[PDB]
Parts: structure tokens; sequence; C-alpha cells
């Protein structure tokens, strides 16, 4: 077509008759529409560096909007993005971000998304020119397809960099981002907008200020909605902000929820579900009320049976069992209703290999609890729960007892367990299963307490709450008294009996108690 | 005469049940 | 925590102390029985870790004669027959 008007409306735009410069700009966005006239401003440097100055110098409304309105024309074109860039255009770009009219920020606001995605540099000079800010603080537009785009732009800057994490942070970023997701109804942005709370929440400085706000209580919200790449988003999402969530309320949805998500077809949606009640129920009382009273045991016992040797998805759900059979108003049913949903025989399996030890600690840790409702002390013997027990107890301490390493004994973790919790455990577990009589005829028959006697000298005050309180199980029978006063404990136990937690001042003075009186 | 009386019984109520 | 309601063949020990209510915490049930020994006095005063019941209310309620102090299991048992939990 033609140019040969380009210089003539070049420094016309520059007219200092702010009337002039409406009628100049009037037909360079209607000039700019044709693909033709659209090459012929983009090699014109001179042209664009007056449409950014007429943006950012403007009190009249169709000069932001025709001069704004043209720079989103040359986005579609390659060479017309680095023009702006080279102009200088994204610090005039982020200003209107300011300027209040909803005509030019669907034309600025997708002028730097274009400009974020397909010309690089702008990822680095829109957090330079203060973009975040004024990002953020049109988040309250009653436009929804609007946000679909500013949220996504948050999502480019802050991919990857805490500054950027940082900068929506300070700005009043989760408070916000929540009352998105907790209103509309749009896919597209509840997909982007939870795609952005997910790299806000692997940075532990802004994890506990989505809770704060609601972040949780929302996001389950849409965990039924139908597309896949909404739902395990906020499934992700929780799995690493269920940290610092675990003392407040209104969960009471969240949770009869991700109980039917474990009957799920989708082994990476379990996986991020048992992971969330094995955090959301480390310290609340009521919450674990609530699971027990959606059938939560049934549903995570089945779990664990077609999970397998698969530990990734057994090591939460044993955690998570673990909380519910302790220290609240449903004890009793949480540690009966595993015997009745056909759960005992699979977990005293896990304590045999292939199983790792990382989810030992916390299957040893479980029968502690599981052997608080005398109901349970048949079932597990006949399991093999005292000489497996035994078992893993010999080898934490032949294994613990390798302090002889080098000059100041080399501790070993990698594996993930302190050997010593092992041995606080099983020692802990067998303090319970030794009030049946029947145990303590087995507990005794495996040649165990020359053993907790050893232990008794250990300075870990765990070991000693529980080695001294399993003897004292014991110690009801003579069959077993007379014999653990020839085996030592007459003098180890002497003083224990001035240790500081009252918890061992009694136990080591109730073993006493029996043995060598009359 | 009664002190190894109470002081056995206030450690066997420690266990509860 | 636990609340327990026993049977009245149990109560009148627990009323003869000065036991008030009707239901009691195993805390309260293992603290009237205490006293009950005490006052009338069942141990053996050589040796106090034994007590006698030959013919008196524990030696119906429970069954056996003479009982040790310290062999839990079984006076925890002993106790939880004559009681019905709520
Ligand atoms: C818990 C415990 O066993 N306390 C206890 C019981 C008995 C005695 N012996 C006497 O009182 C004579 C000491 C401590």
């Amino acid at each position: 077509l033609a140019t040969r008007a380009i210089p003539e409306l070049t420094k016309l735009l520059n007219d200092e008759d702010q009337v002039v410069v409406n009628k100049a700009a009037v037909m360079v966005h209607q000039l700019s529409k044709k693909e033709a006239s659209r090459h012929a401003i983009m090699r014109s440097p001179q042209m664009v560096s007056a449409i950014v100055r007429t943006m950012q110098n403007t009190n009249d409304v169709e000069t932001a909007r025709c001069t704004a309105g043209t720079l989103h024309n040359l986005s579609h074109h390659r060479e017309g993005l680095l023009a702006i860039f080279k102009s200088g255009g994204i610090p005039a770009l982020v200003k209107m971000l300011g300027s209040p009219v909803d005509s030019v920020l669907f034309y600025a606001i997708t002028t730097l998304h274009n400009l974020l995605l397909h010309q690089e540099g702008a990822k680095m000079a829109v957090r330079l020119a203060g973009g975040l800010q004024k990002m953020v603080a049109l988040l309250n537009k009653t436009n929804v397809k609007f946000l679909a785009i500013t949220t996504d732009c948050l999502q480019i800057l802050a991919y990857g960099n805490q500054e950027s994490k940082l900068i929506i942070l300070a700005s009043g970023g989760p408070q916000a981002l929540v009352n998105i997701m907790r209103t509309y109804t749009y896919e597209k942005l509840l997909w982007t907008t939870s795609r952005v709370l997910k790299v806000l929440s692997v940075c532990s400085s802004n994890k506990p200020a989505i809770v704060e706000a609601g972040g949780m209580q929302a996001l389950g919200l849409h965990l039924t909605d139908p597309s896949q790449r909404l739902v395990q988003n906020c499934l992700w999402t929780l799995r690493n902000l269920s940290d610092a969530a675990t003392k407040q309320e209104g969960m009471e949805g969240l949770l009869g929820t991700l109980v039917q998500l474990l009957g799920s077809d989708d082994i990476n949606v379990v996986t991020c579900a048992a992971g969330i009640l094995s955090n959301l129920t480390c310290n609340n009382y009521k919450n674990k009320m609530m699971v027990c009273q959606v059938g939560g045991i049934e549903a995570l016992v089945r779990t664990v049976l077609r999970a397998g040797d698969r530990e990734d998805i057994t090591e939460p759900a044993i955690c998570a069992l673990r909380h519910l059979t302790s220290r609240h108003q449903e004890a009793e049913m949480a540690q009966n209703a595993v015997r009745l949903h056909y759960g005992l025989p699979v977990v005293v399996k896990l304590l045999h290999p292939p199983s790792h030890w990382p989810l030992i600690k916390a299957t040893v840790g479980l029968i502690r609890n599981l052997a608080l409702c005398p109901a349970n002390h048949a079932p597990l013997r006949e399991q093999g729960a005292i000489p497996r027990l035994v078992q893993l107890l010999v080898r934490a301490h032949q294994d613990t007892q390798r302090r002889t390493s080098m000059g100041g004994t080399q501790q070993q973790f990698v594996e993930g367990v302190r050997m010593e919790e092992i041995v606080e455990g099983c020692t802990g577990a067998l303090h319970i299963l030794a009030r049946d009589v029947h145990n303590r005829i087995v507990i005794r028959g495996l040649n165990t307490i020359p053993l907790f006697v050893q232990l008794l000298y250990s300075p870990i005050e765990n070991i000693q709450r529980v080695a001294a309180g399993v003897l004292c199980e014991l110690a009801q029978d003579k069959e077993a008294a007379e014999a653990i006063e020839a085996e030592g404990a007459t003098a180890p136990l002497t003083e224990l009996l001035h240790s500081r937690n009252e918890g061992v001042a009694t136990y080591a003075a109730a073993v006493l108690f029996r043995m060598s009186e009359d | 005469a009664n002190d190894c009386f109470k002081a056995a019984w206030q450690c066997i109520i420690w266990l509860h049940q | 925590e636990t609340l327990v309601r026993p049977k009245p063949l149990l109560l009148k020990l627990l009323k003869s102390v000065g036991a008030q209510k009707d239901t009691y915490t195993m805390k309260e049930v293992l603290f009237y029985l205490g006293q009950y020994i005490m006052t009338k006095r069942l141990y053996d005063e050589k040796q106090q870790h034994i007590v006698y019941c030959s013919n008196d209310l524990l030696g119906d309620l429970f069954g056996v004669p003479s009982f040790s102090v310290k062999e839990h299991r079984k006076i925890y048992t002993m106790i939880y027959r004559n009681l019905v939990v709520v």
C-alpha cells in the first residue's frame, strides 16, 4: 500500500496544541487496522517514540484509547514488540495500569501480556518499572476475563523469582487472590489464580498469609469442578500449604471431600489427599473428630490395601491413622473401626520388609495407639506383632550401639530415621501390649528382659520412660519379677527415682514396688 | 503403718484405666 | 475423659465412705475404694502390699479372698465387671 505520511504524522503528535493531537491519533489507530500500513509504523521508531509520549502525557480519553489501542494492534506482529521495547514503552504501559478507564486496560494489560511472553527482557523491565504493584492493585475490577490476563501476568513474573514472590506478598497479595477463588466461576481465571497460589506456596514466607486469609477453605470449594487441570493444582497447593493450617476451623467441608478423593482412580490425587490429612491432623483436637464422623477410617484403611508396597501412599496414610487413634473424644471408635473393617492384618505386614524405615517409624507408632482398646490385644498377637516388634527393636539397638565409630561417634540420618526413635517407639508399643497376660508370656519367652535393662542406661528420657514402664507391666508375674531382680535392675533403677520428669520418678519406683520386697 | 499403703495406691491410680 | 456407672452391688461400697453421685470417673472409684480399705483396715500392716477381704464386701464384689496391691490388670478388670460404661 502506501506510507508517504508517517513523517508528516511523526511531528503532528508532538504538536503543542492538545486538540490537533486528538485529531491526529484518531487516524493512526484507524490506519493501524490494516496489515499493510501496520508494517510502516513498526519500521518507523520515530513514529512510535511519539505514541508512547502521548500515552504518558495526555489529559484526553480518545487519545489514550487510540494510542494504547494502536500499541495493541502491533503486539500481534513480531518486530512491532521490539519497537515498543526499544522506545521505552514498558515504563509507560505500566503507568496506564493506574489511570481509571476500562477501554485502555484491555489494551494495556494485553499489550504487556504479549510482551511478557513473546519478547524477552520484559519479564525484568516490568519488575523494575513497578508492574507487580499496579497489577495486584487492579484485582478488584468487576470484569472476569480481564482478571484472567492480569492474574496470568502475575504467574509469569513470580515464576521462580522469589524477588517477585516477595513483592506480591508485601503489596497485599494472598488476601486478594483468595477472594478471587472464593467468588468467581470462570474456569480459566480459577485455573490461573490457583496456578499463581502454588508458586506462592513453596516459598515459606507466603504459606501462613494464604492460610490466614482463608485459602484452604476456599480452595476446597472447587475440588469437585470437572476440569482436572484445576483440581490437582488446588490439591498441589494445599499439600504444600497445609504445613501451617493446623489451628483454624471452617474446614468442615474440606475434610468431607478429601476422604471421597481416596476412592479415586487417579493415584496422583490420593497421594496429594492423604498427605493433606496427615498434616491437618497433627495437633488439632476437633479435626480428628470430623474425619472419624465422615467414615474416614474405612475409606483410609482401604487406601493402604490397594496401595500395596507404594510407600508414598502408605507413609501419610499410617501417620493419618496414628493421629485419629490418639487423644480425642472419638478414640474408642477410631481404634475399633480398624478391626471391624479388617485393617489389623495389613498393618502388621507393613512391619516386615520391603517396607523402608520412615514408614515403619510411623507403623510401630500406630500399634501403640491400636493397642489401647483391649479388643485389639488378641488380633495383634495372632498376626505376629510381638516377635516382629522385637526384631525391629533388636536391630535398632544393635545399630545405634555402633558408638565405636570416629572420635565422637558419627550419627547417620540420610534414610530419615534417627535410630533412637525406633527404640523410643517399639519399647513404647510393647509397654501397652504387655497388659494382656498372654503377651507377657511371649515377651518374656522371647528373651527380652535382659535387653530392657541395658536400655535403662540410655541418656534419652524417652527410653527410660517406656523401658522402666514396660518392665512395670511385666512385674505382675513373679515368674518374671524375681527374674528381673537378678539380671540388673536392682541398682540402675535405684537412682532413676530422682530424674526430673515425674513420669520416671514413678514407673521406675513401680518396678521396685514388687521385686525384692518380702 | 499407713504410708506404704497410701503411696502404693496413688501409683496404681497413676495408670488410670 | 472416662465416665462409668457402677452396678449397685458395688455402689454400696462407695455409698459407705461418703459418695453422693451415681456415676464416677475411674480416678474417683479407685479413690473411694482406697479409702474403704484404709478405713476398714484390710491391708496386712506387716508387709502392706496385700489386701484381705475374706468375709467383706470386696470378698463378694471381687471374688478372690486375698489380692495383692500391684497386680494391676486383675484389679483393673475386677473393677470392670461391676460397672457399665457410659
Ligand atoms: C508408683 C509407686 O510405686 N509408688 C510407691 C509405692 C510404694 C512405695 N513403698 C512405700 O511406700 C513403703 C514407694 C513408692
